[PDB]
């Protein structure tokens, strides 16, 4: 077969974005958030209750014999029909342990049926309500993927990922989602994922220690680790350059022998 | 002015019945359905 | 402890004011607003009402068809009728209204030539001088370009493209085209030779600032969309004033945003609020500046301003060097960071000069935009982020693009527009394309880019808007104190 | 005619061409008389509608102090389905600042549902008359509809101790106020202060 | 004999009306007139000042203006005299405004929007939503950001002219609504007008978004459409507050802003390239629809000539004499239509002639009845034109002759059948029996169309066959000459006045534009003109407030 590296370079942090491109490597887990917690920062549904469906199940509706679409297991609540949502995160420039891009390449990589979206300051991935639930406390809040101060769950105002920590090291929020309680030391989730009060706040664990960041930061910084100490990564990047010209300009054999 | 009345409130044309009377600090007030105070003369019997 | 009643405090930054890169006025952001920002209107005015009429089929006309002989006297008495005609003056047809002129006082009809012998004996009211107005070598360059012919710049008001569109003044400049040659000559009012002059001067000898985009994009000639990238380098005059090649460029990328990406793409294609801090990115403070000279000396220190042919590696090497400088620079001051907050921003920024420095090595444009692309996806790997998606479209079939000989995917970027496929919906690119465009000349020390006509043109000095430095007419917007063309007081009551 | 001392802020300004006050600052005017909130020291508040309101209350003779509020853009936590784009807020030492003046003058912008809520959670803690100075036309009743004190219009159950003594309205955002404006608020300010 | 036109005739001209002989040359030239002296006087101080002595403004070359004697206009049932450089669209702000006022108006159907806010995306819409989206939308429409203080906003006094509207054929949501922004139909149009018009829209709600005149000024006609759509969408998702995903804001948005969107002008293809929102893409029943006179005015003639008026300075000045062509502009020929009561006079007889012969819609429509009708209204205004001599001098180009004439005909003709395609077969028979009658038409090539007309009037061929309401200034025979398009819009309304009827062709425009908050009142055209022609009509897209006073 074909055993798959994943991405170049020797620094950590392409280690770490190698680590979360990997099925194979379990995320060390670092905190433990109900399912229920998880449920009310999302904001979705409210626990304890069924799922809303979009459509009946796919046993009841009819389709058409296709071989080819009957080759693909659906998903749980693809089955029962349940509706489609959404959880985002946004992560600080400084030394957030997940990344924007490296997020959208590890869910595509990891998880069945989702939909993945990369912006600046933003990232979301959706699918169907239960295996989103699922997999959003299993890999995305419960592991390394998740730092209560540098990273945080929310839609509707995303803002900070550039700017400054402020006194706690948290990332900058600007309808204070998440609140650092100085007396425990732990970070409360005050608000849900798109800014309505909950009822209880939710303790989502401690901040993770500066140095451990550093270690499992996804990030290049002149600081931390700079892209230049990693020389590897900057040649692979030239030559996916130079090979998307030399097909642009004429795809043959012959021209790519000047690759 | 009564319980039971039909008054607007001549600013916004705020539709409403009166609910009671409730006189507070030597003032006349009047409570509307929407269990909000107003002031007599800014209110004014309709029909 | 936790009262939510206190609220978070945000945008400090947003309320600091904005510098302007290479002067030294502080705008507030408001001001740079293309709708707040009178010299913005009027940069695109005076670009919109500019067409430039070759006048020498229409002297052949005159000479072989009619008999009658052309002479510097006649073309005086020509200049003479056409700068009353143009804004809105009577010559033939008795019983005319007449245009206010309190409403048109901008409206002007210029003559320049590449023959000094004629140029000599013209009027110097209506001449533009390209000996007195561009340097030795410069003025050379162009008039060899140009050759020994006559060109008629017209003027139309800006009150003519603010009531009607950017396609009416075409049309304008030929009626009145007409009418001040058979009123100047003394010819018949209407003949077949006047059929002649107009066919001439629509379209035979006619130079339109933009070409018009029919179908899909369903706009007249004139407009932004149509201005291809050496157009507006050959509109920008920094290059007859300065000889700091980056500093051209800069110019050139500053106007360049604030006609694209604020104008065009903020307003002709979207609206509301616009793209004011994506394009104001690329000329406030001198982030760009920084890392266009860092790029030019880092060249000049291994390559040299022409010291190699444009290949692939010199491609890569500038690109990259270029762009982990400007990367590690947000790294390392977060007042950089916060104040290019956004993704694209940043991309923008960085790519133009990595674009910027590929074309002070090598001197091709396409190589400059090989190189803007080359910095966008290392941009990527770099910070794991790129700007809001929907940006990277143009920047992912990019370095595919850049050196195609496809038909609909082959340009020179000389040649490109907001009209070429790939770049026409995403900000944050095109005003760093023109400037990329001019860079790849400004290496070379070219009199031009693109058209010696539109920079002669535009060398105007009675042109309302001071091309020589756009930026510095920008701040002197921003600060109220620009006077702009196109109001109409002399005919509205007093309020 | 009395000399008039102005407590100038202890942190300078916005950077060199803007602004000459800073957010969260406090300019005692000695004797508090009037304070004027500013909800920004951006120029869509400061020095074109708010030291305008300063110098015309301080050529009528009356002290003035102006206090730039911490976080004063946007709308309270508690309106209806939460904030959005930014949240409004007072901090306890800004509400003593305002509560040691005899009125407060506070200026507001266009939206309407924006102006109720940022006055009730403004009112919820202080206790002197305050006029409401903004741009749109809003009525001296609406603010009632959701808890706030006001002198026309009271509620049933008062949610806050201010009371809403005055609303003045055509007073643009970032423009110069005209002198007719400024007469009106001194006007109201000499009948509703002593 | 008593005539409209004759109280004009006796104001302009100094001598009697039927006297056939004056004399010329002893005027002064151009100093018998205020209005190019005052343009001298200007020319004077812009030269010295502002163009350091490039001459602009001479009137000593060329040919020697006011030989003869450069006579005032009155304005068709107005009281009031202008000059004919006040009535030029450059110096008078009335026609720019009236241009201004179609170029910035959207009007986009809100119900898909709710159907989908409602069923999937889970959002209960009521009245009080919609109010509070119609306060979002006025807060965002002109260049308002919500709740972001640190987004760049236009500054309000620039945009005073923008406003987002609504109006429903629903009574019970239309009194639900608040009447701050609603353009209530019941109280705007009679009682049989207004059960039509709900009738033809529906139970269905639209909302009006009339874009700042800035923007159309700075930019194109079809900017307004994209601004229009991107201030919707951020309204709706800023007024609604949704938890549902990304692609269900994508389908709500087209549902929103991409669904039923109606625009005032269609894009030109060709050598007229051009966006939506311009002159040249608005069909003679838009514009029609655009002028409110059946709201205010049960007489059929003076509905038709509101609406020659206004197509006569919108297609013949702005749209031919700048978009097309440039210059001094074609101001003469549209004045023609609207400046005495010439057409009044012709239009009026026009009526009474099938009034008394046919009825007012007595007959179905026939080539006799056109032959015949045409016939009898061209004769009378060509021997009108004959017994006056001073109408003669007044009308001196043959185009503006041949239009009053024709456009009488073509009116009489739409009165008496009720069909516009009969109406502008009327207008060609009345045009060919002109050049027979006076041996003479108008300028070189003015008659393209109306030797083409004829056949092509009841044609049903692809490229010639449209109802003269559907036809508009990209008619392929329309395309080009000055003199013809105001008076097709003012045929295709008098077809529609004949029977009364609420609108011509979009009830929905005609709604919109009854909305009192237009700076350029479309109820009377004419009246607004001269108002601008004397320099007292208050218009928009000034930047006054971002400019230097000196
Ligand atoms: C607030 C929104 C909502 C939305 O639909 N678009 C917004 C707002 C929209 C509105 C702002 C006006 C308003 O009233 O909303 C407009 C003007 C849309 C337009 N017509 O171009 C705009 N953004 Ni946006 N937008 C910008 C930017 C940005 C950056 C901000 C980065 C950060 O982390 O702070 C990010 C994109 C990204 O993630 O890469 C961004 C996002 C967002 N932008 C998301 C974020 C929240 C959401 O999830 O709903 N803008 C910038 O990066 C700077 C340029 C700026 C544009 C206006 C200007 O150029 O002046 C503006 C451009
Ligand atoms: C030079 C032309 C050729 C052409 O393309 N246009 C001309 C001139 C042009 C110029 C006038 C320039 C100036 O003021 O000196 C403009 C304004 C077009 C423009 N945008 O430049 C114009 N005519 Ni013409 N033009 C007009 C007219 C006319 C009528 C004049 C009737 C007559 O007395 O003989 C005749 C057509 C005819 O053959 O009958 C006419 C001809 C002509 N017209 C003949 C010859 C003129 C001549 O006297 O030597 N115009 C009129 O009929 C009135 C409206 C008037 C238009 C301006 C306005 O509306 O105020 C003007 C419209
Ligand atoms: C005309 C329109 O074409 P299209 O929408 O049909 O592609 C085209 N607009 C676009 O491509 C997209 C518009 C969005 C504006 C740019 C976004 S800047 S802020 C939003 C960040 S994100 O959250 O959307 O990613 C244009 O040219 O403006
Ligand atoms: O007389 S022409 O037909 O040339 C044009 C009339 S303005």
């Amino acid at each position: 077969a074909y055993t798959p590296q994943f991405y170049p370079g020797a620094t950590k942090v392409a280690e770490n974005r190698r680590n979360h491109l990997n099925p194979n490597y379990e995320l060390e887990k670092l905190r433990e958030i109900p399912d229920e917690d998880v449920v009310k920062i999302m904001g979705h549904r409210q626990p304890g209750e069924d799922y809303k469906t979009v459509h009946p199940p796919l046993e009841e509706m009819d389709f058409v014999e296709d071989y080819a679409r009957d080759l693909v297991e659906p998903l749980n609540g693809a089955k029962e029909g349940h509706r489609v949502r959404y959880i985002q995160f946004a992560d600080s420039m400084y030394f957030a342990p997940a990344q924007p891009y490296d997020r959208s390449r590890s869910y595509m990589s990891r998880l069945r049926g989702v939909d993945a979206g990369t912006l600046s300051g933003r990232q979301v991935v959706e699918c169907r309500e239960s295996d989103l639930e699922e997999f959003s406390k299993n890999i995305l809040m419960d592991t390394e993927l998740f730092d209560p101060a540098t990273s945080g769950m929310r839609g509707a105002t995303v803002h900070g990922h550039s700017l400054r920590l402020d006194e706690n090291g948290m990332m900058f929020d600007a309808l204070q989602r998440c609140v650092f309680d100085e007396k425990t030391g732990h970070v409360m989730y005050v608000k849900d994922q798109v800014g309505k009060p909950l009822d209880a706040p939710v303790d989502v664990g401690e901040p993770i220690p500066e140095a451990k960041l550093r270690e499992i930061t996804t990030i290049y910084r002149n600081d931390g680790v700079a892209m230049r100490a990693d020389p590897d990564v900057i040649e692979v990047v030239k030559r996916i350059h130079r090979a998307r010209t030399l097909g642009g300009y004429i795809p043959t054999n012959e021209t790519f022998k000047g690759l | 002015i009564e319980i039971g009345s039909y008054v607007r409130y001549i600013n916004t044309g705020t539709h409403g019945t009166v609910k009671a009377i409730e006189p507070k600090n030597d003032e006349e007030w009047v409570l509307l359905e929407n269990d909000i105070y107003y002031r007599p003369e800014l209110l004014e019997l309709v029909e | 402890l936790y009262n939510p009643d206190i609220g978070v405090p945000l945008g400090q930054r947003k309320l600091m004011p904005y510098k302007l890169s290479n002067t030294d006025d502080y705008c507030e952001g408001d001001d740079l607003h293309f709708l707040n920002n009178a010299a913005i209107q009027q940069l695109w005015d005076d670009i919109r009402r500019t067409v430039i009429v070759g006048m020498d089929t229409a002297h052949s006309v005159l000479e072989k068809r009619l008999g009658v002989e052309v002479t510097p006297e006649t073309i005086n008495e020509y200049m003479h009728t056409i700068n009353h005609s143009l804004p809105g003056g009577a010559v033939v047809q008795e019983h005319m209204v007449e245009v206010h002129p309190s409403l048109a006082w901008d409206c002007y009809a210029r003559i320049f030539t590449g023959d000094d012998e004629l140029a000599d004996e013209l009027d110097s009211r209506f001449l533009i001088d390209i000996n007195k107005l561009f340097p030795e070598e410069q003025a050379e360059t162009l008039k060899a370009a140009i050759g020994k012919k006559t060109y008629q710049v017209s003027r139309v008001p800006s009150l003519v493209g603010r009531v009607c569109d950017g396609g009416t003044i075409s049309r304008w400049s030929a009626m009145q085209i007409g009418m001040s040659f058979i009123t100047a000559y003394k010819l018949c009012a209407g003949e077949a030779a006047t059929a002649d002059f107009s066919y001439a001067s629509k379209h035979a000898d006619v130079i339109q600032m933009g070409n018009a985009l029919p179908g899909r994009r369903a706009r007249g000639p004139n407009e932004p969309g149509g201005i291809r990238f050496g157009i507006l380098s050959d509109v920008v005059q920094t290059t007859r004033v300065s000889e700091d090649p980056v500093e051209q460029s800069l110019e050139v990328v500053a106007t360049g945003a604030a006609l694209y990406d604020q104008i065009w793409l903020g307003a002709y294609m979207s609206g509301g609020i616009g793209f004011t801090q994506y394009a104001t990115a690329s000329y406030t403070d001198d982030i760009l500046d920084d890392f266009s000279y860092y790029a030019l000396d880092y060249v000049e220190k291994k390559y040299g301003r022409m010291g190699t042919k444009a290949t692939m590696d010199v491609v890569e090497d500038v690109a990259g060097e270029v762009t982990l400088y400007a990367l590690e620079q947000y790294d390392d001051y977060p007042a950089l960071l916060e104040d290019h907050f956004g993704g694209s921003q940043r991309a923008a920024v960085a790519a133009a000069a990595s674009g910027i420095g590929v074309c002070m090595a090598t001197g091709n444009s396409n190589a400059g935009v090989n190189g803007w692309y080359l910095s966008q996806i290392l941009h990527k790997e770099y910070h794991s982020r790129l700007g809001f998606y929907g940006y990277d479209l143009q920047d992912q079939c990019g370095a595919s693009n850049s050196l195609a000989i496809r038909n609909d995917e082959a340009a020179p970027l000389e040649l490109r527009g907001p009209n070429y496929p790939n770049y026409a919906m995403n900000v944050g690119h095109q005003g760093e394309y023109a400037g990329i465009a001019q860079a790849a000349h400004s290496a070379r020390g070219d009199a031009f880019a693109l058209n010696p006509l539109v920079k002669v043109a535009f060398a105007d000095p009675m042109l309302v808007f001071d091309f020589s430095k756009p930026r510095k007419e920008i701040a002197r917007g921003a600060l109220r104190e620009f006077e702009a063309a196109g109001e109409r007081d002399v005919i509205l009551p007093a309020k | 005619r009395k000399e008039q001392i102005v407590d100038c802020r202890a942190v300078m300004g916005l950077g060199e061409g803007g602004g000459l006050a800073q957010r969260g600052t406090f300019a005692e005017g000695l004797r508090n008389d009037v304070v004027v909130v500013a909800m920004s020291p951006g120029r869509r508040h400061i020095t074109k509608p708010v030291c305008e309101i300063t110098y015309g209350i301080r050529e009528a003779g009356i002290q003035t102090s102006v206090l730039v509020l911490d976080a004063g853009g946007g709308i309270p936590s508690d309106a209806p389905q939460g904030s959005l784009g930014s949240t409004f807020g007072l901090k306890p030492e800004e509400a003593k600042q305002v509560n040691r003046h005899k009125l407060c003058v506070i200026h507001f912008g266009n939206v309407k549902s924006h102006i109720i809520y940022k006055a009730r959670l403004f009112l919820k803690y202080v206790d002197i008359p305050t006029i409401i100075v903004c741009q749109t036309p809003v009525d001296m009743e609406d603010f009632a509809a959701i808890g706030i004190k006001t002198k026309n219009v009271m509620p049933l159950e008062s949610k806050t101790e201010g009371k809403i003594v005055e609303i003045i309205t055509g007073v643009i955002r970032g423009e110069s106020a005209p002198q007719k404006k400024i007469d009106e608020i001194i006007e109201s300010i000499k009948k509703h202060l002593g």
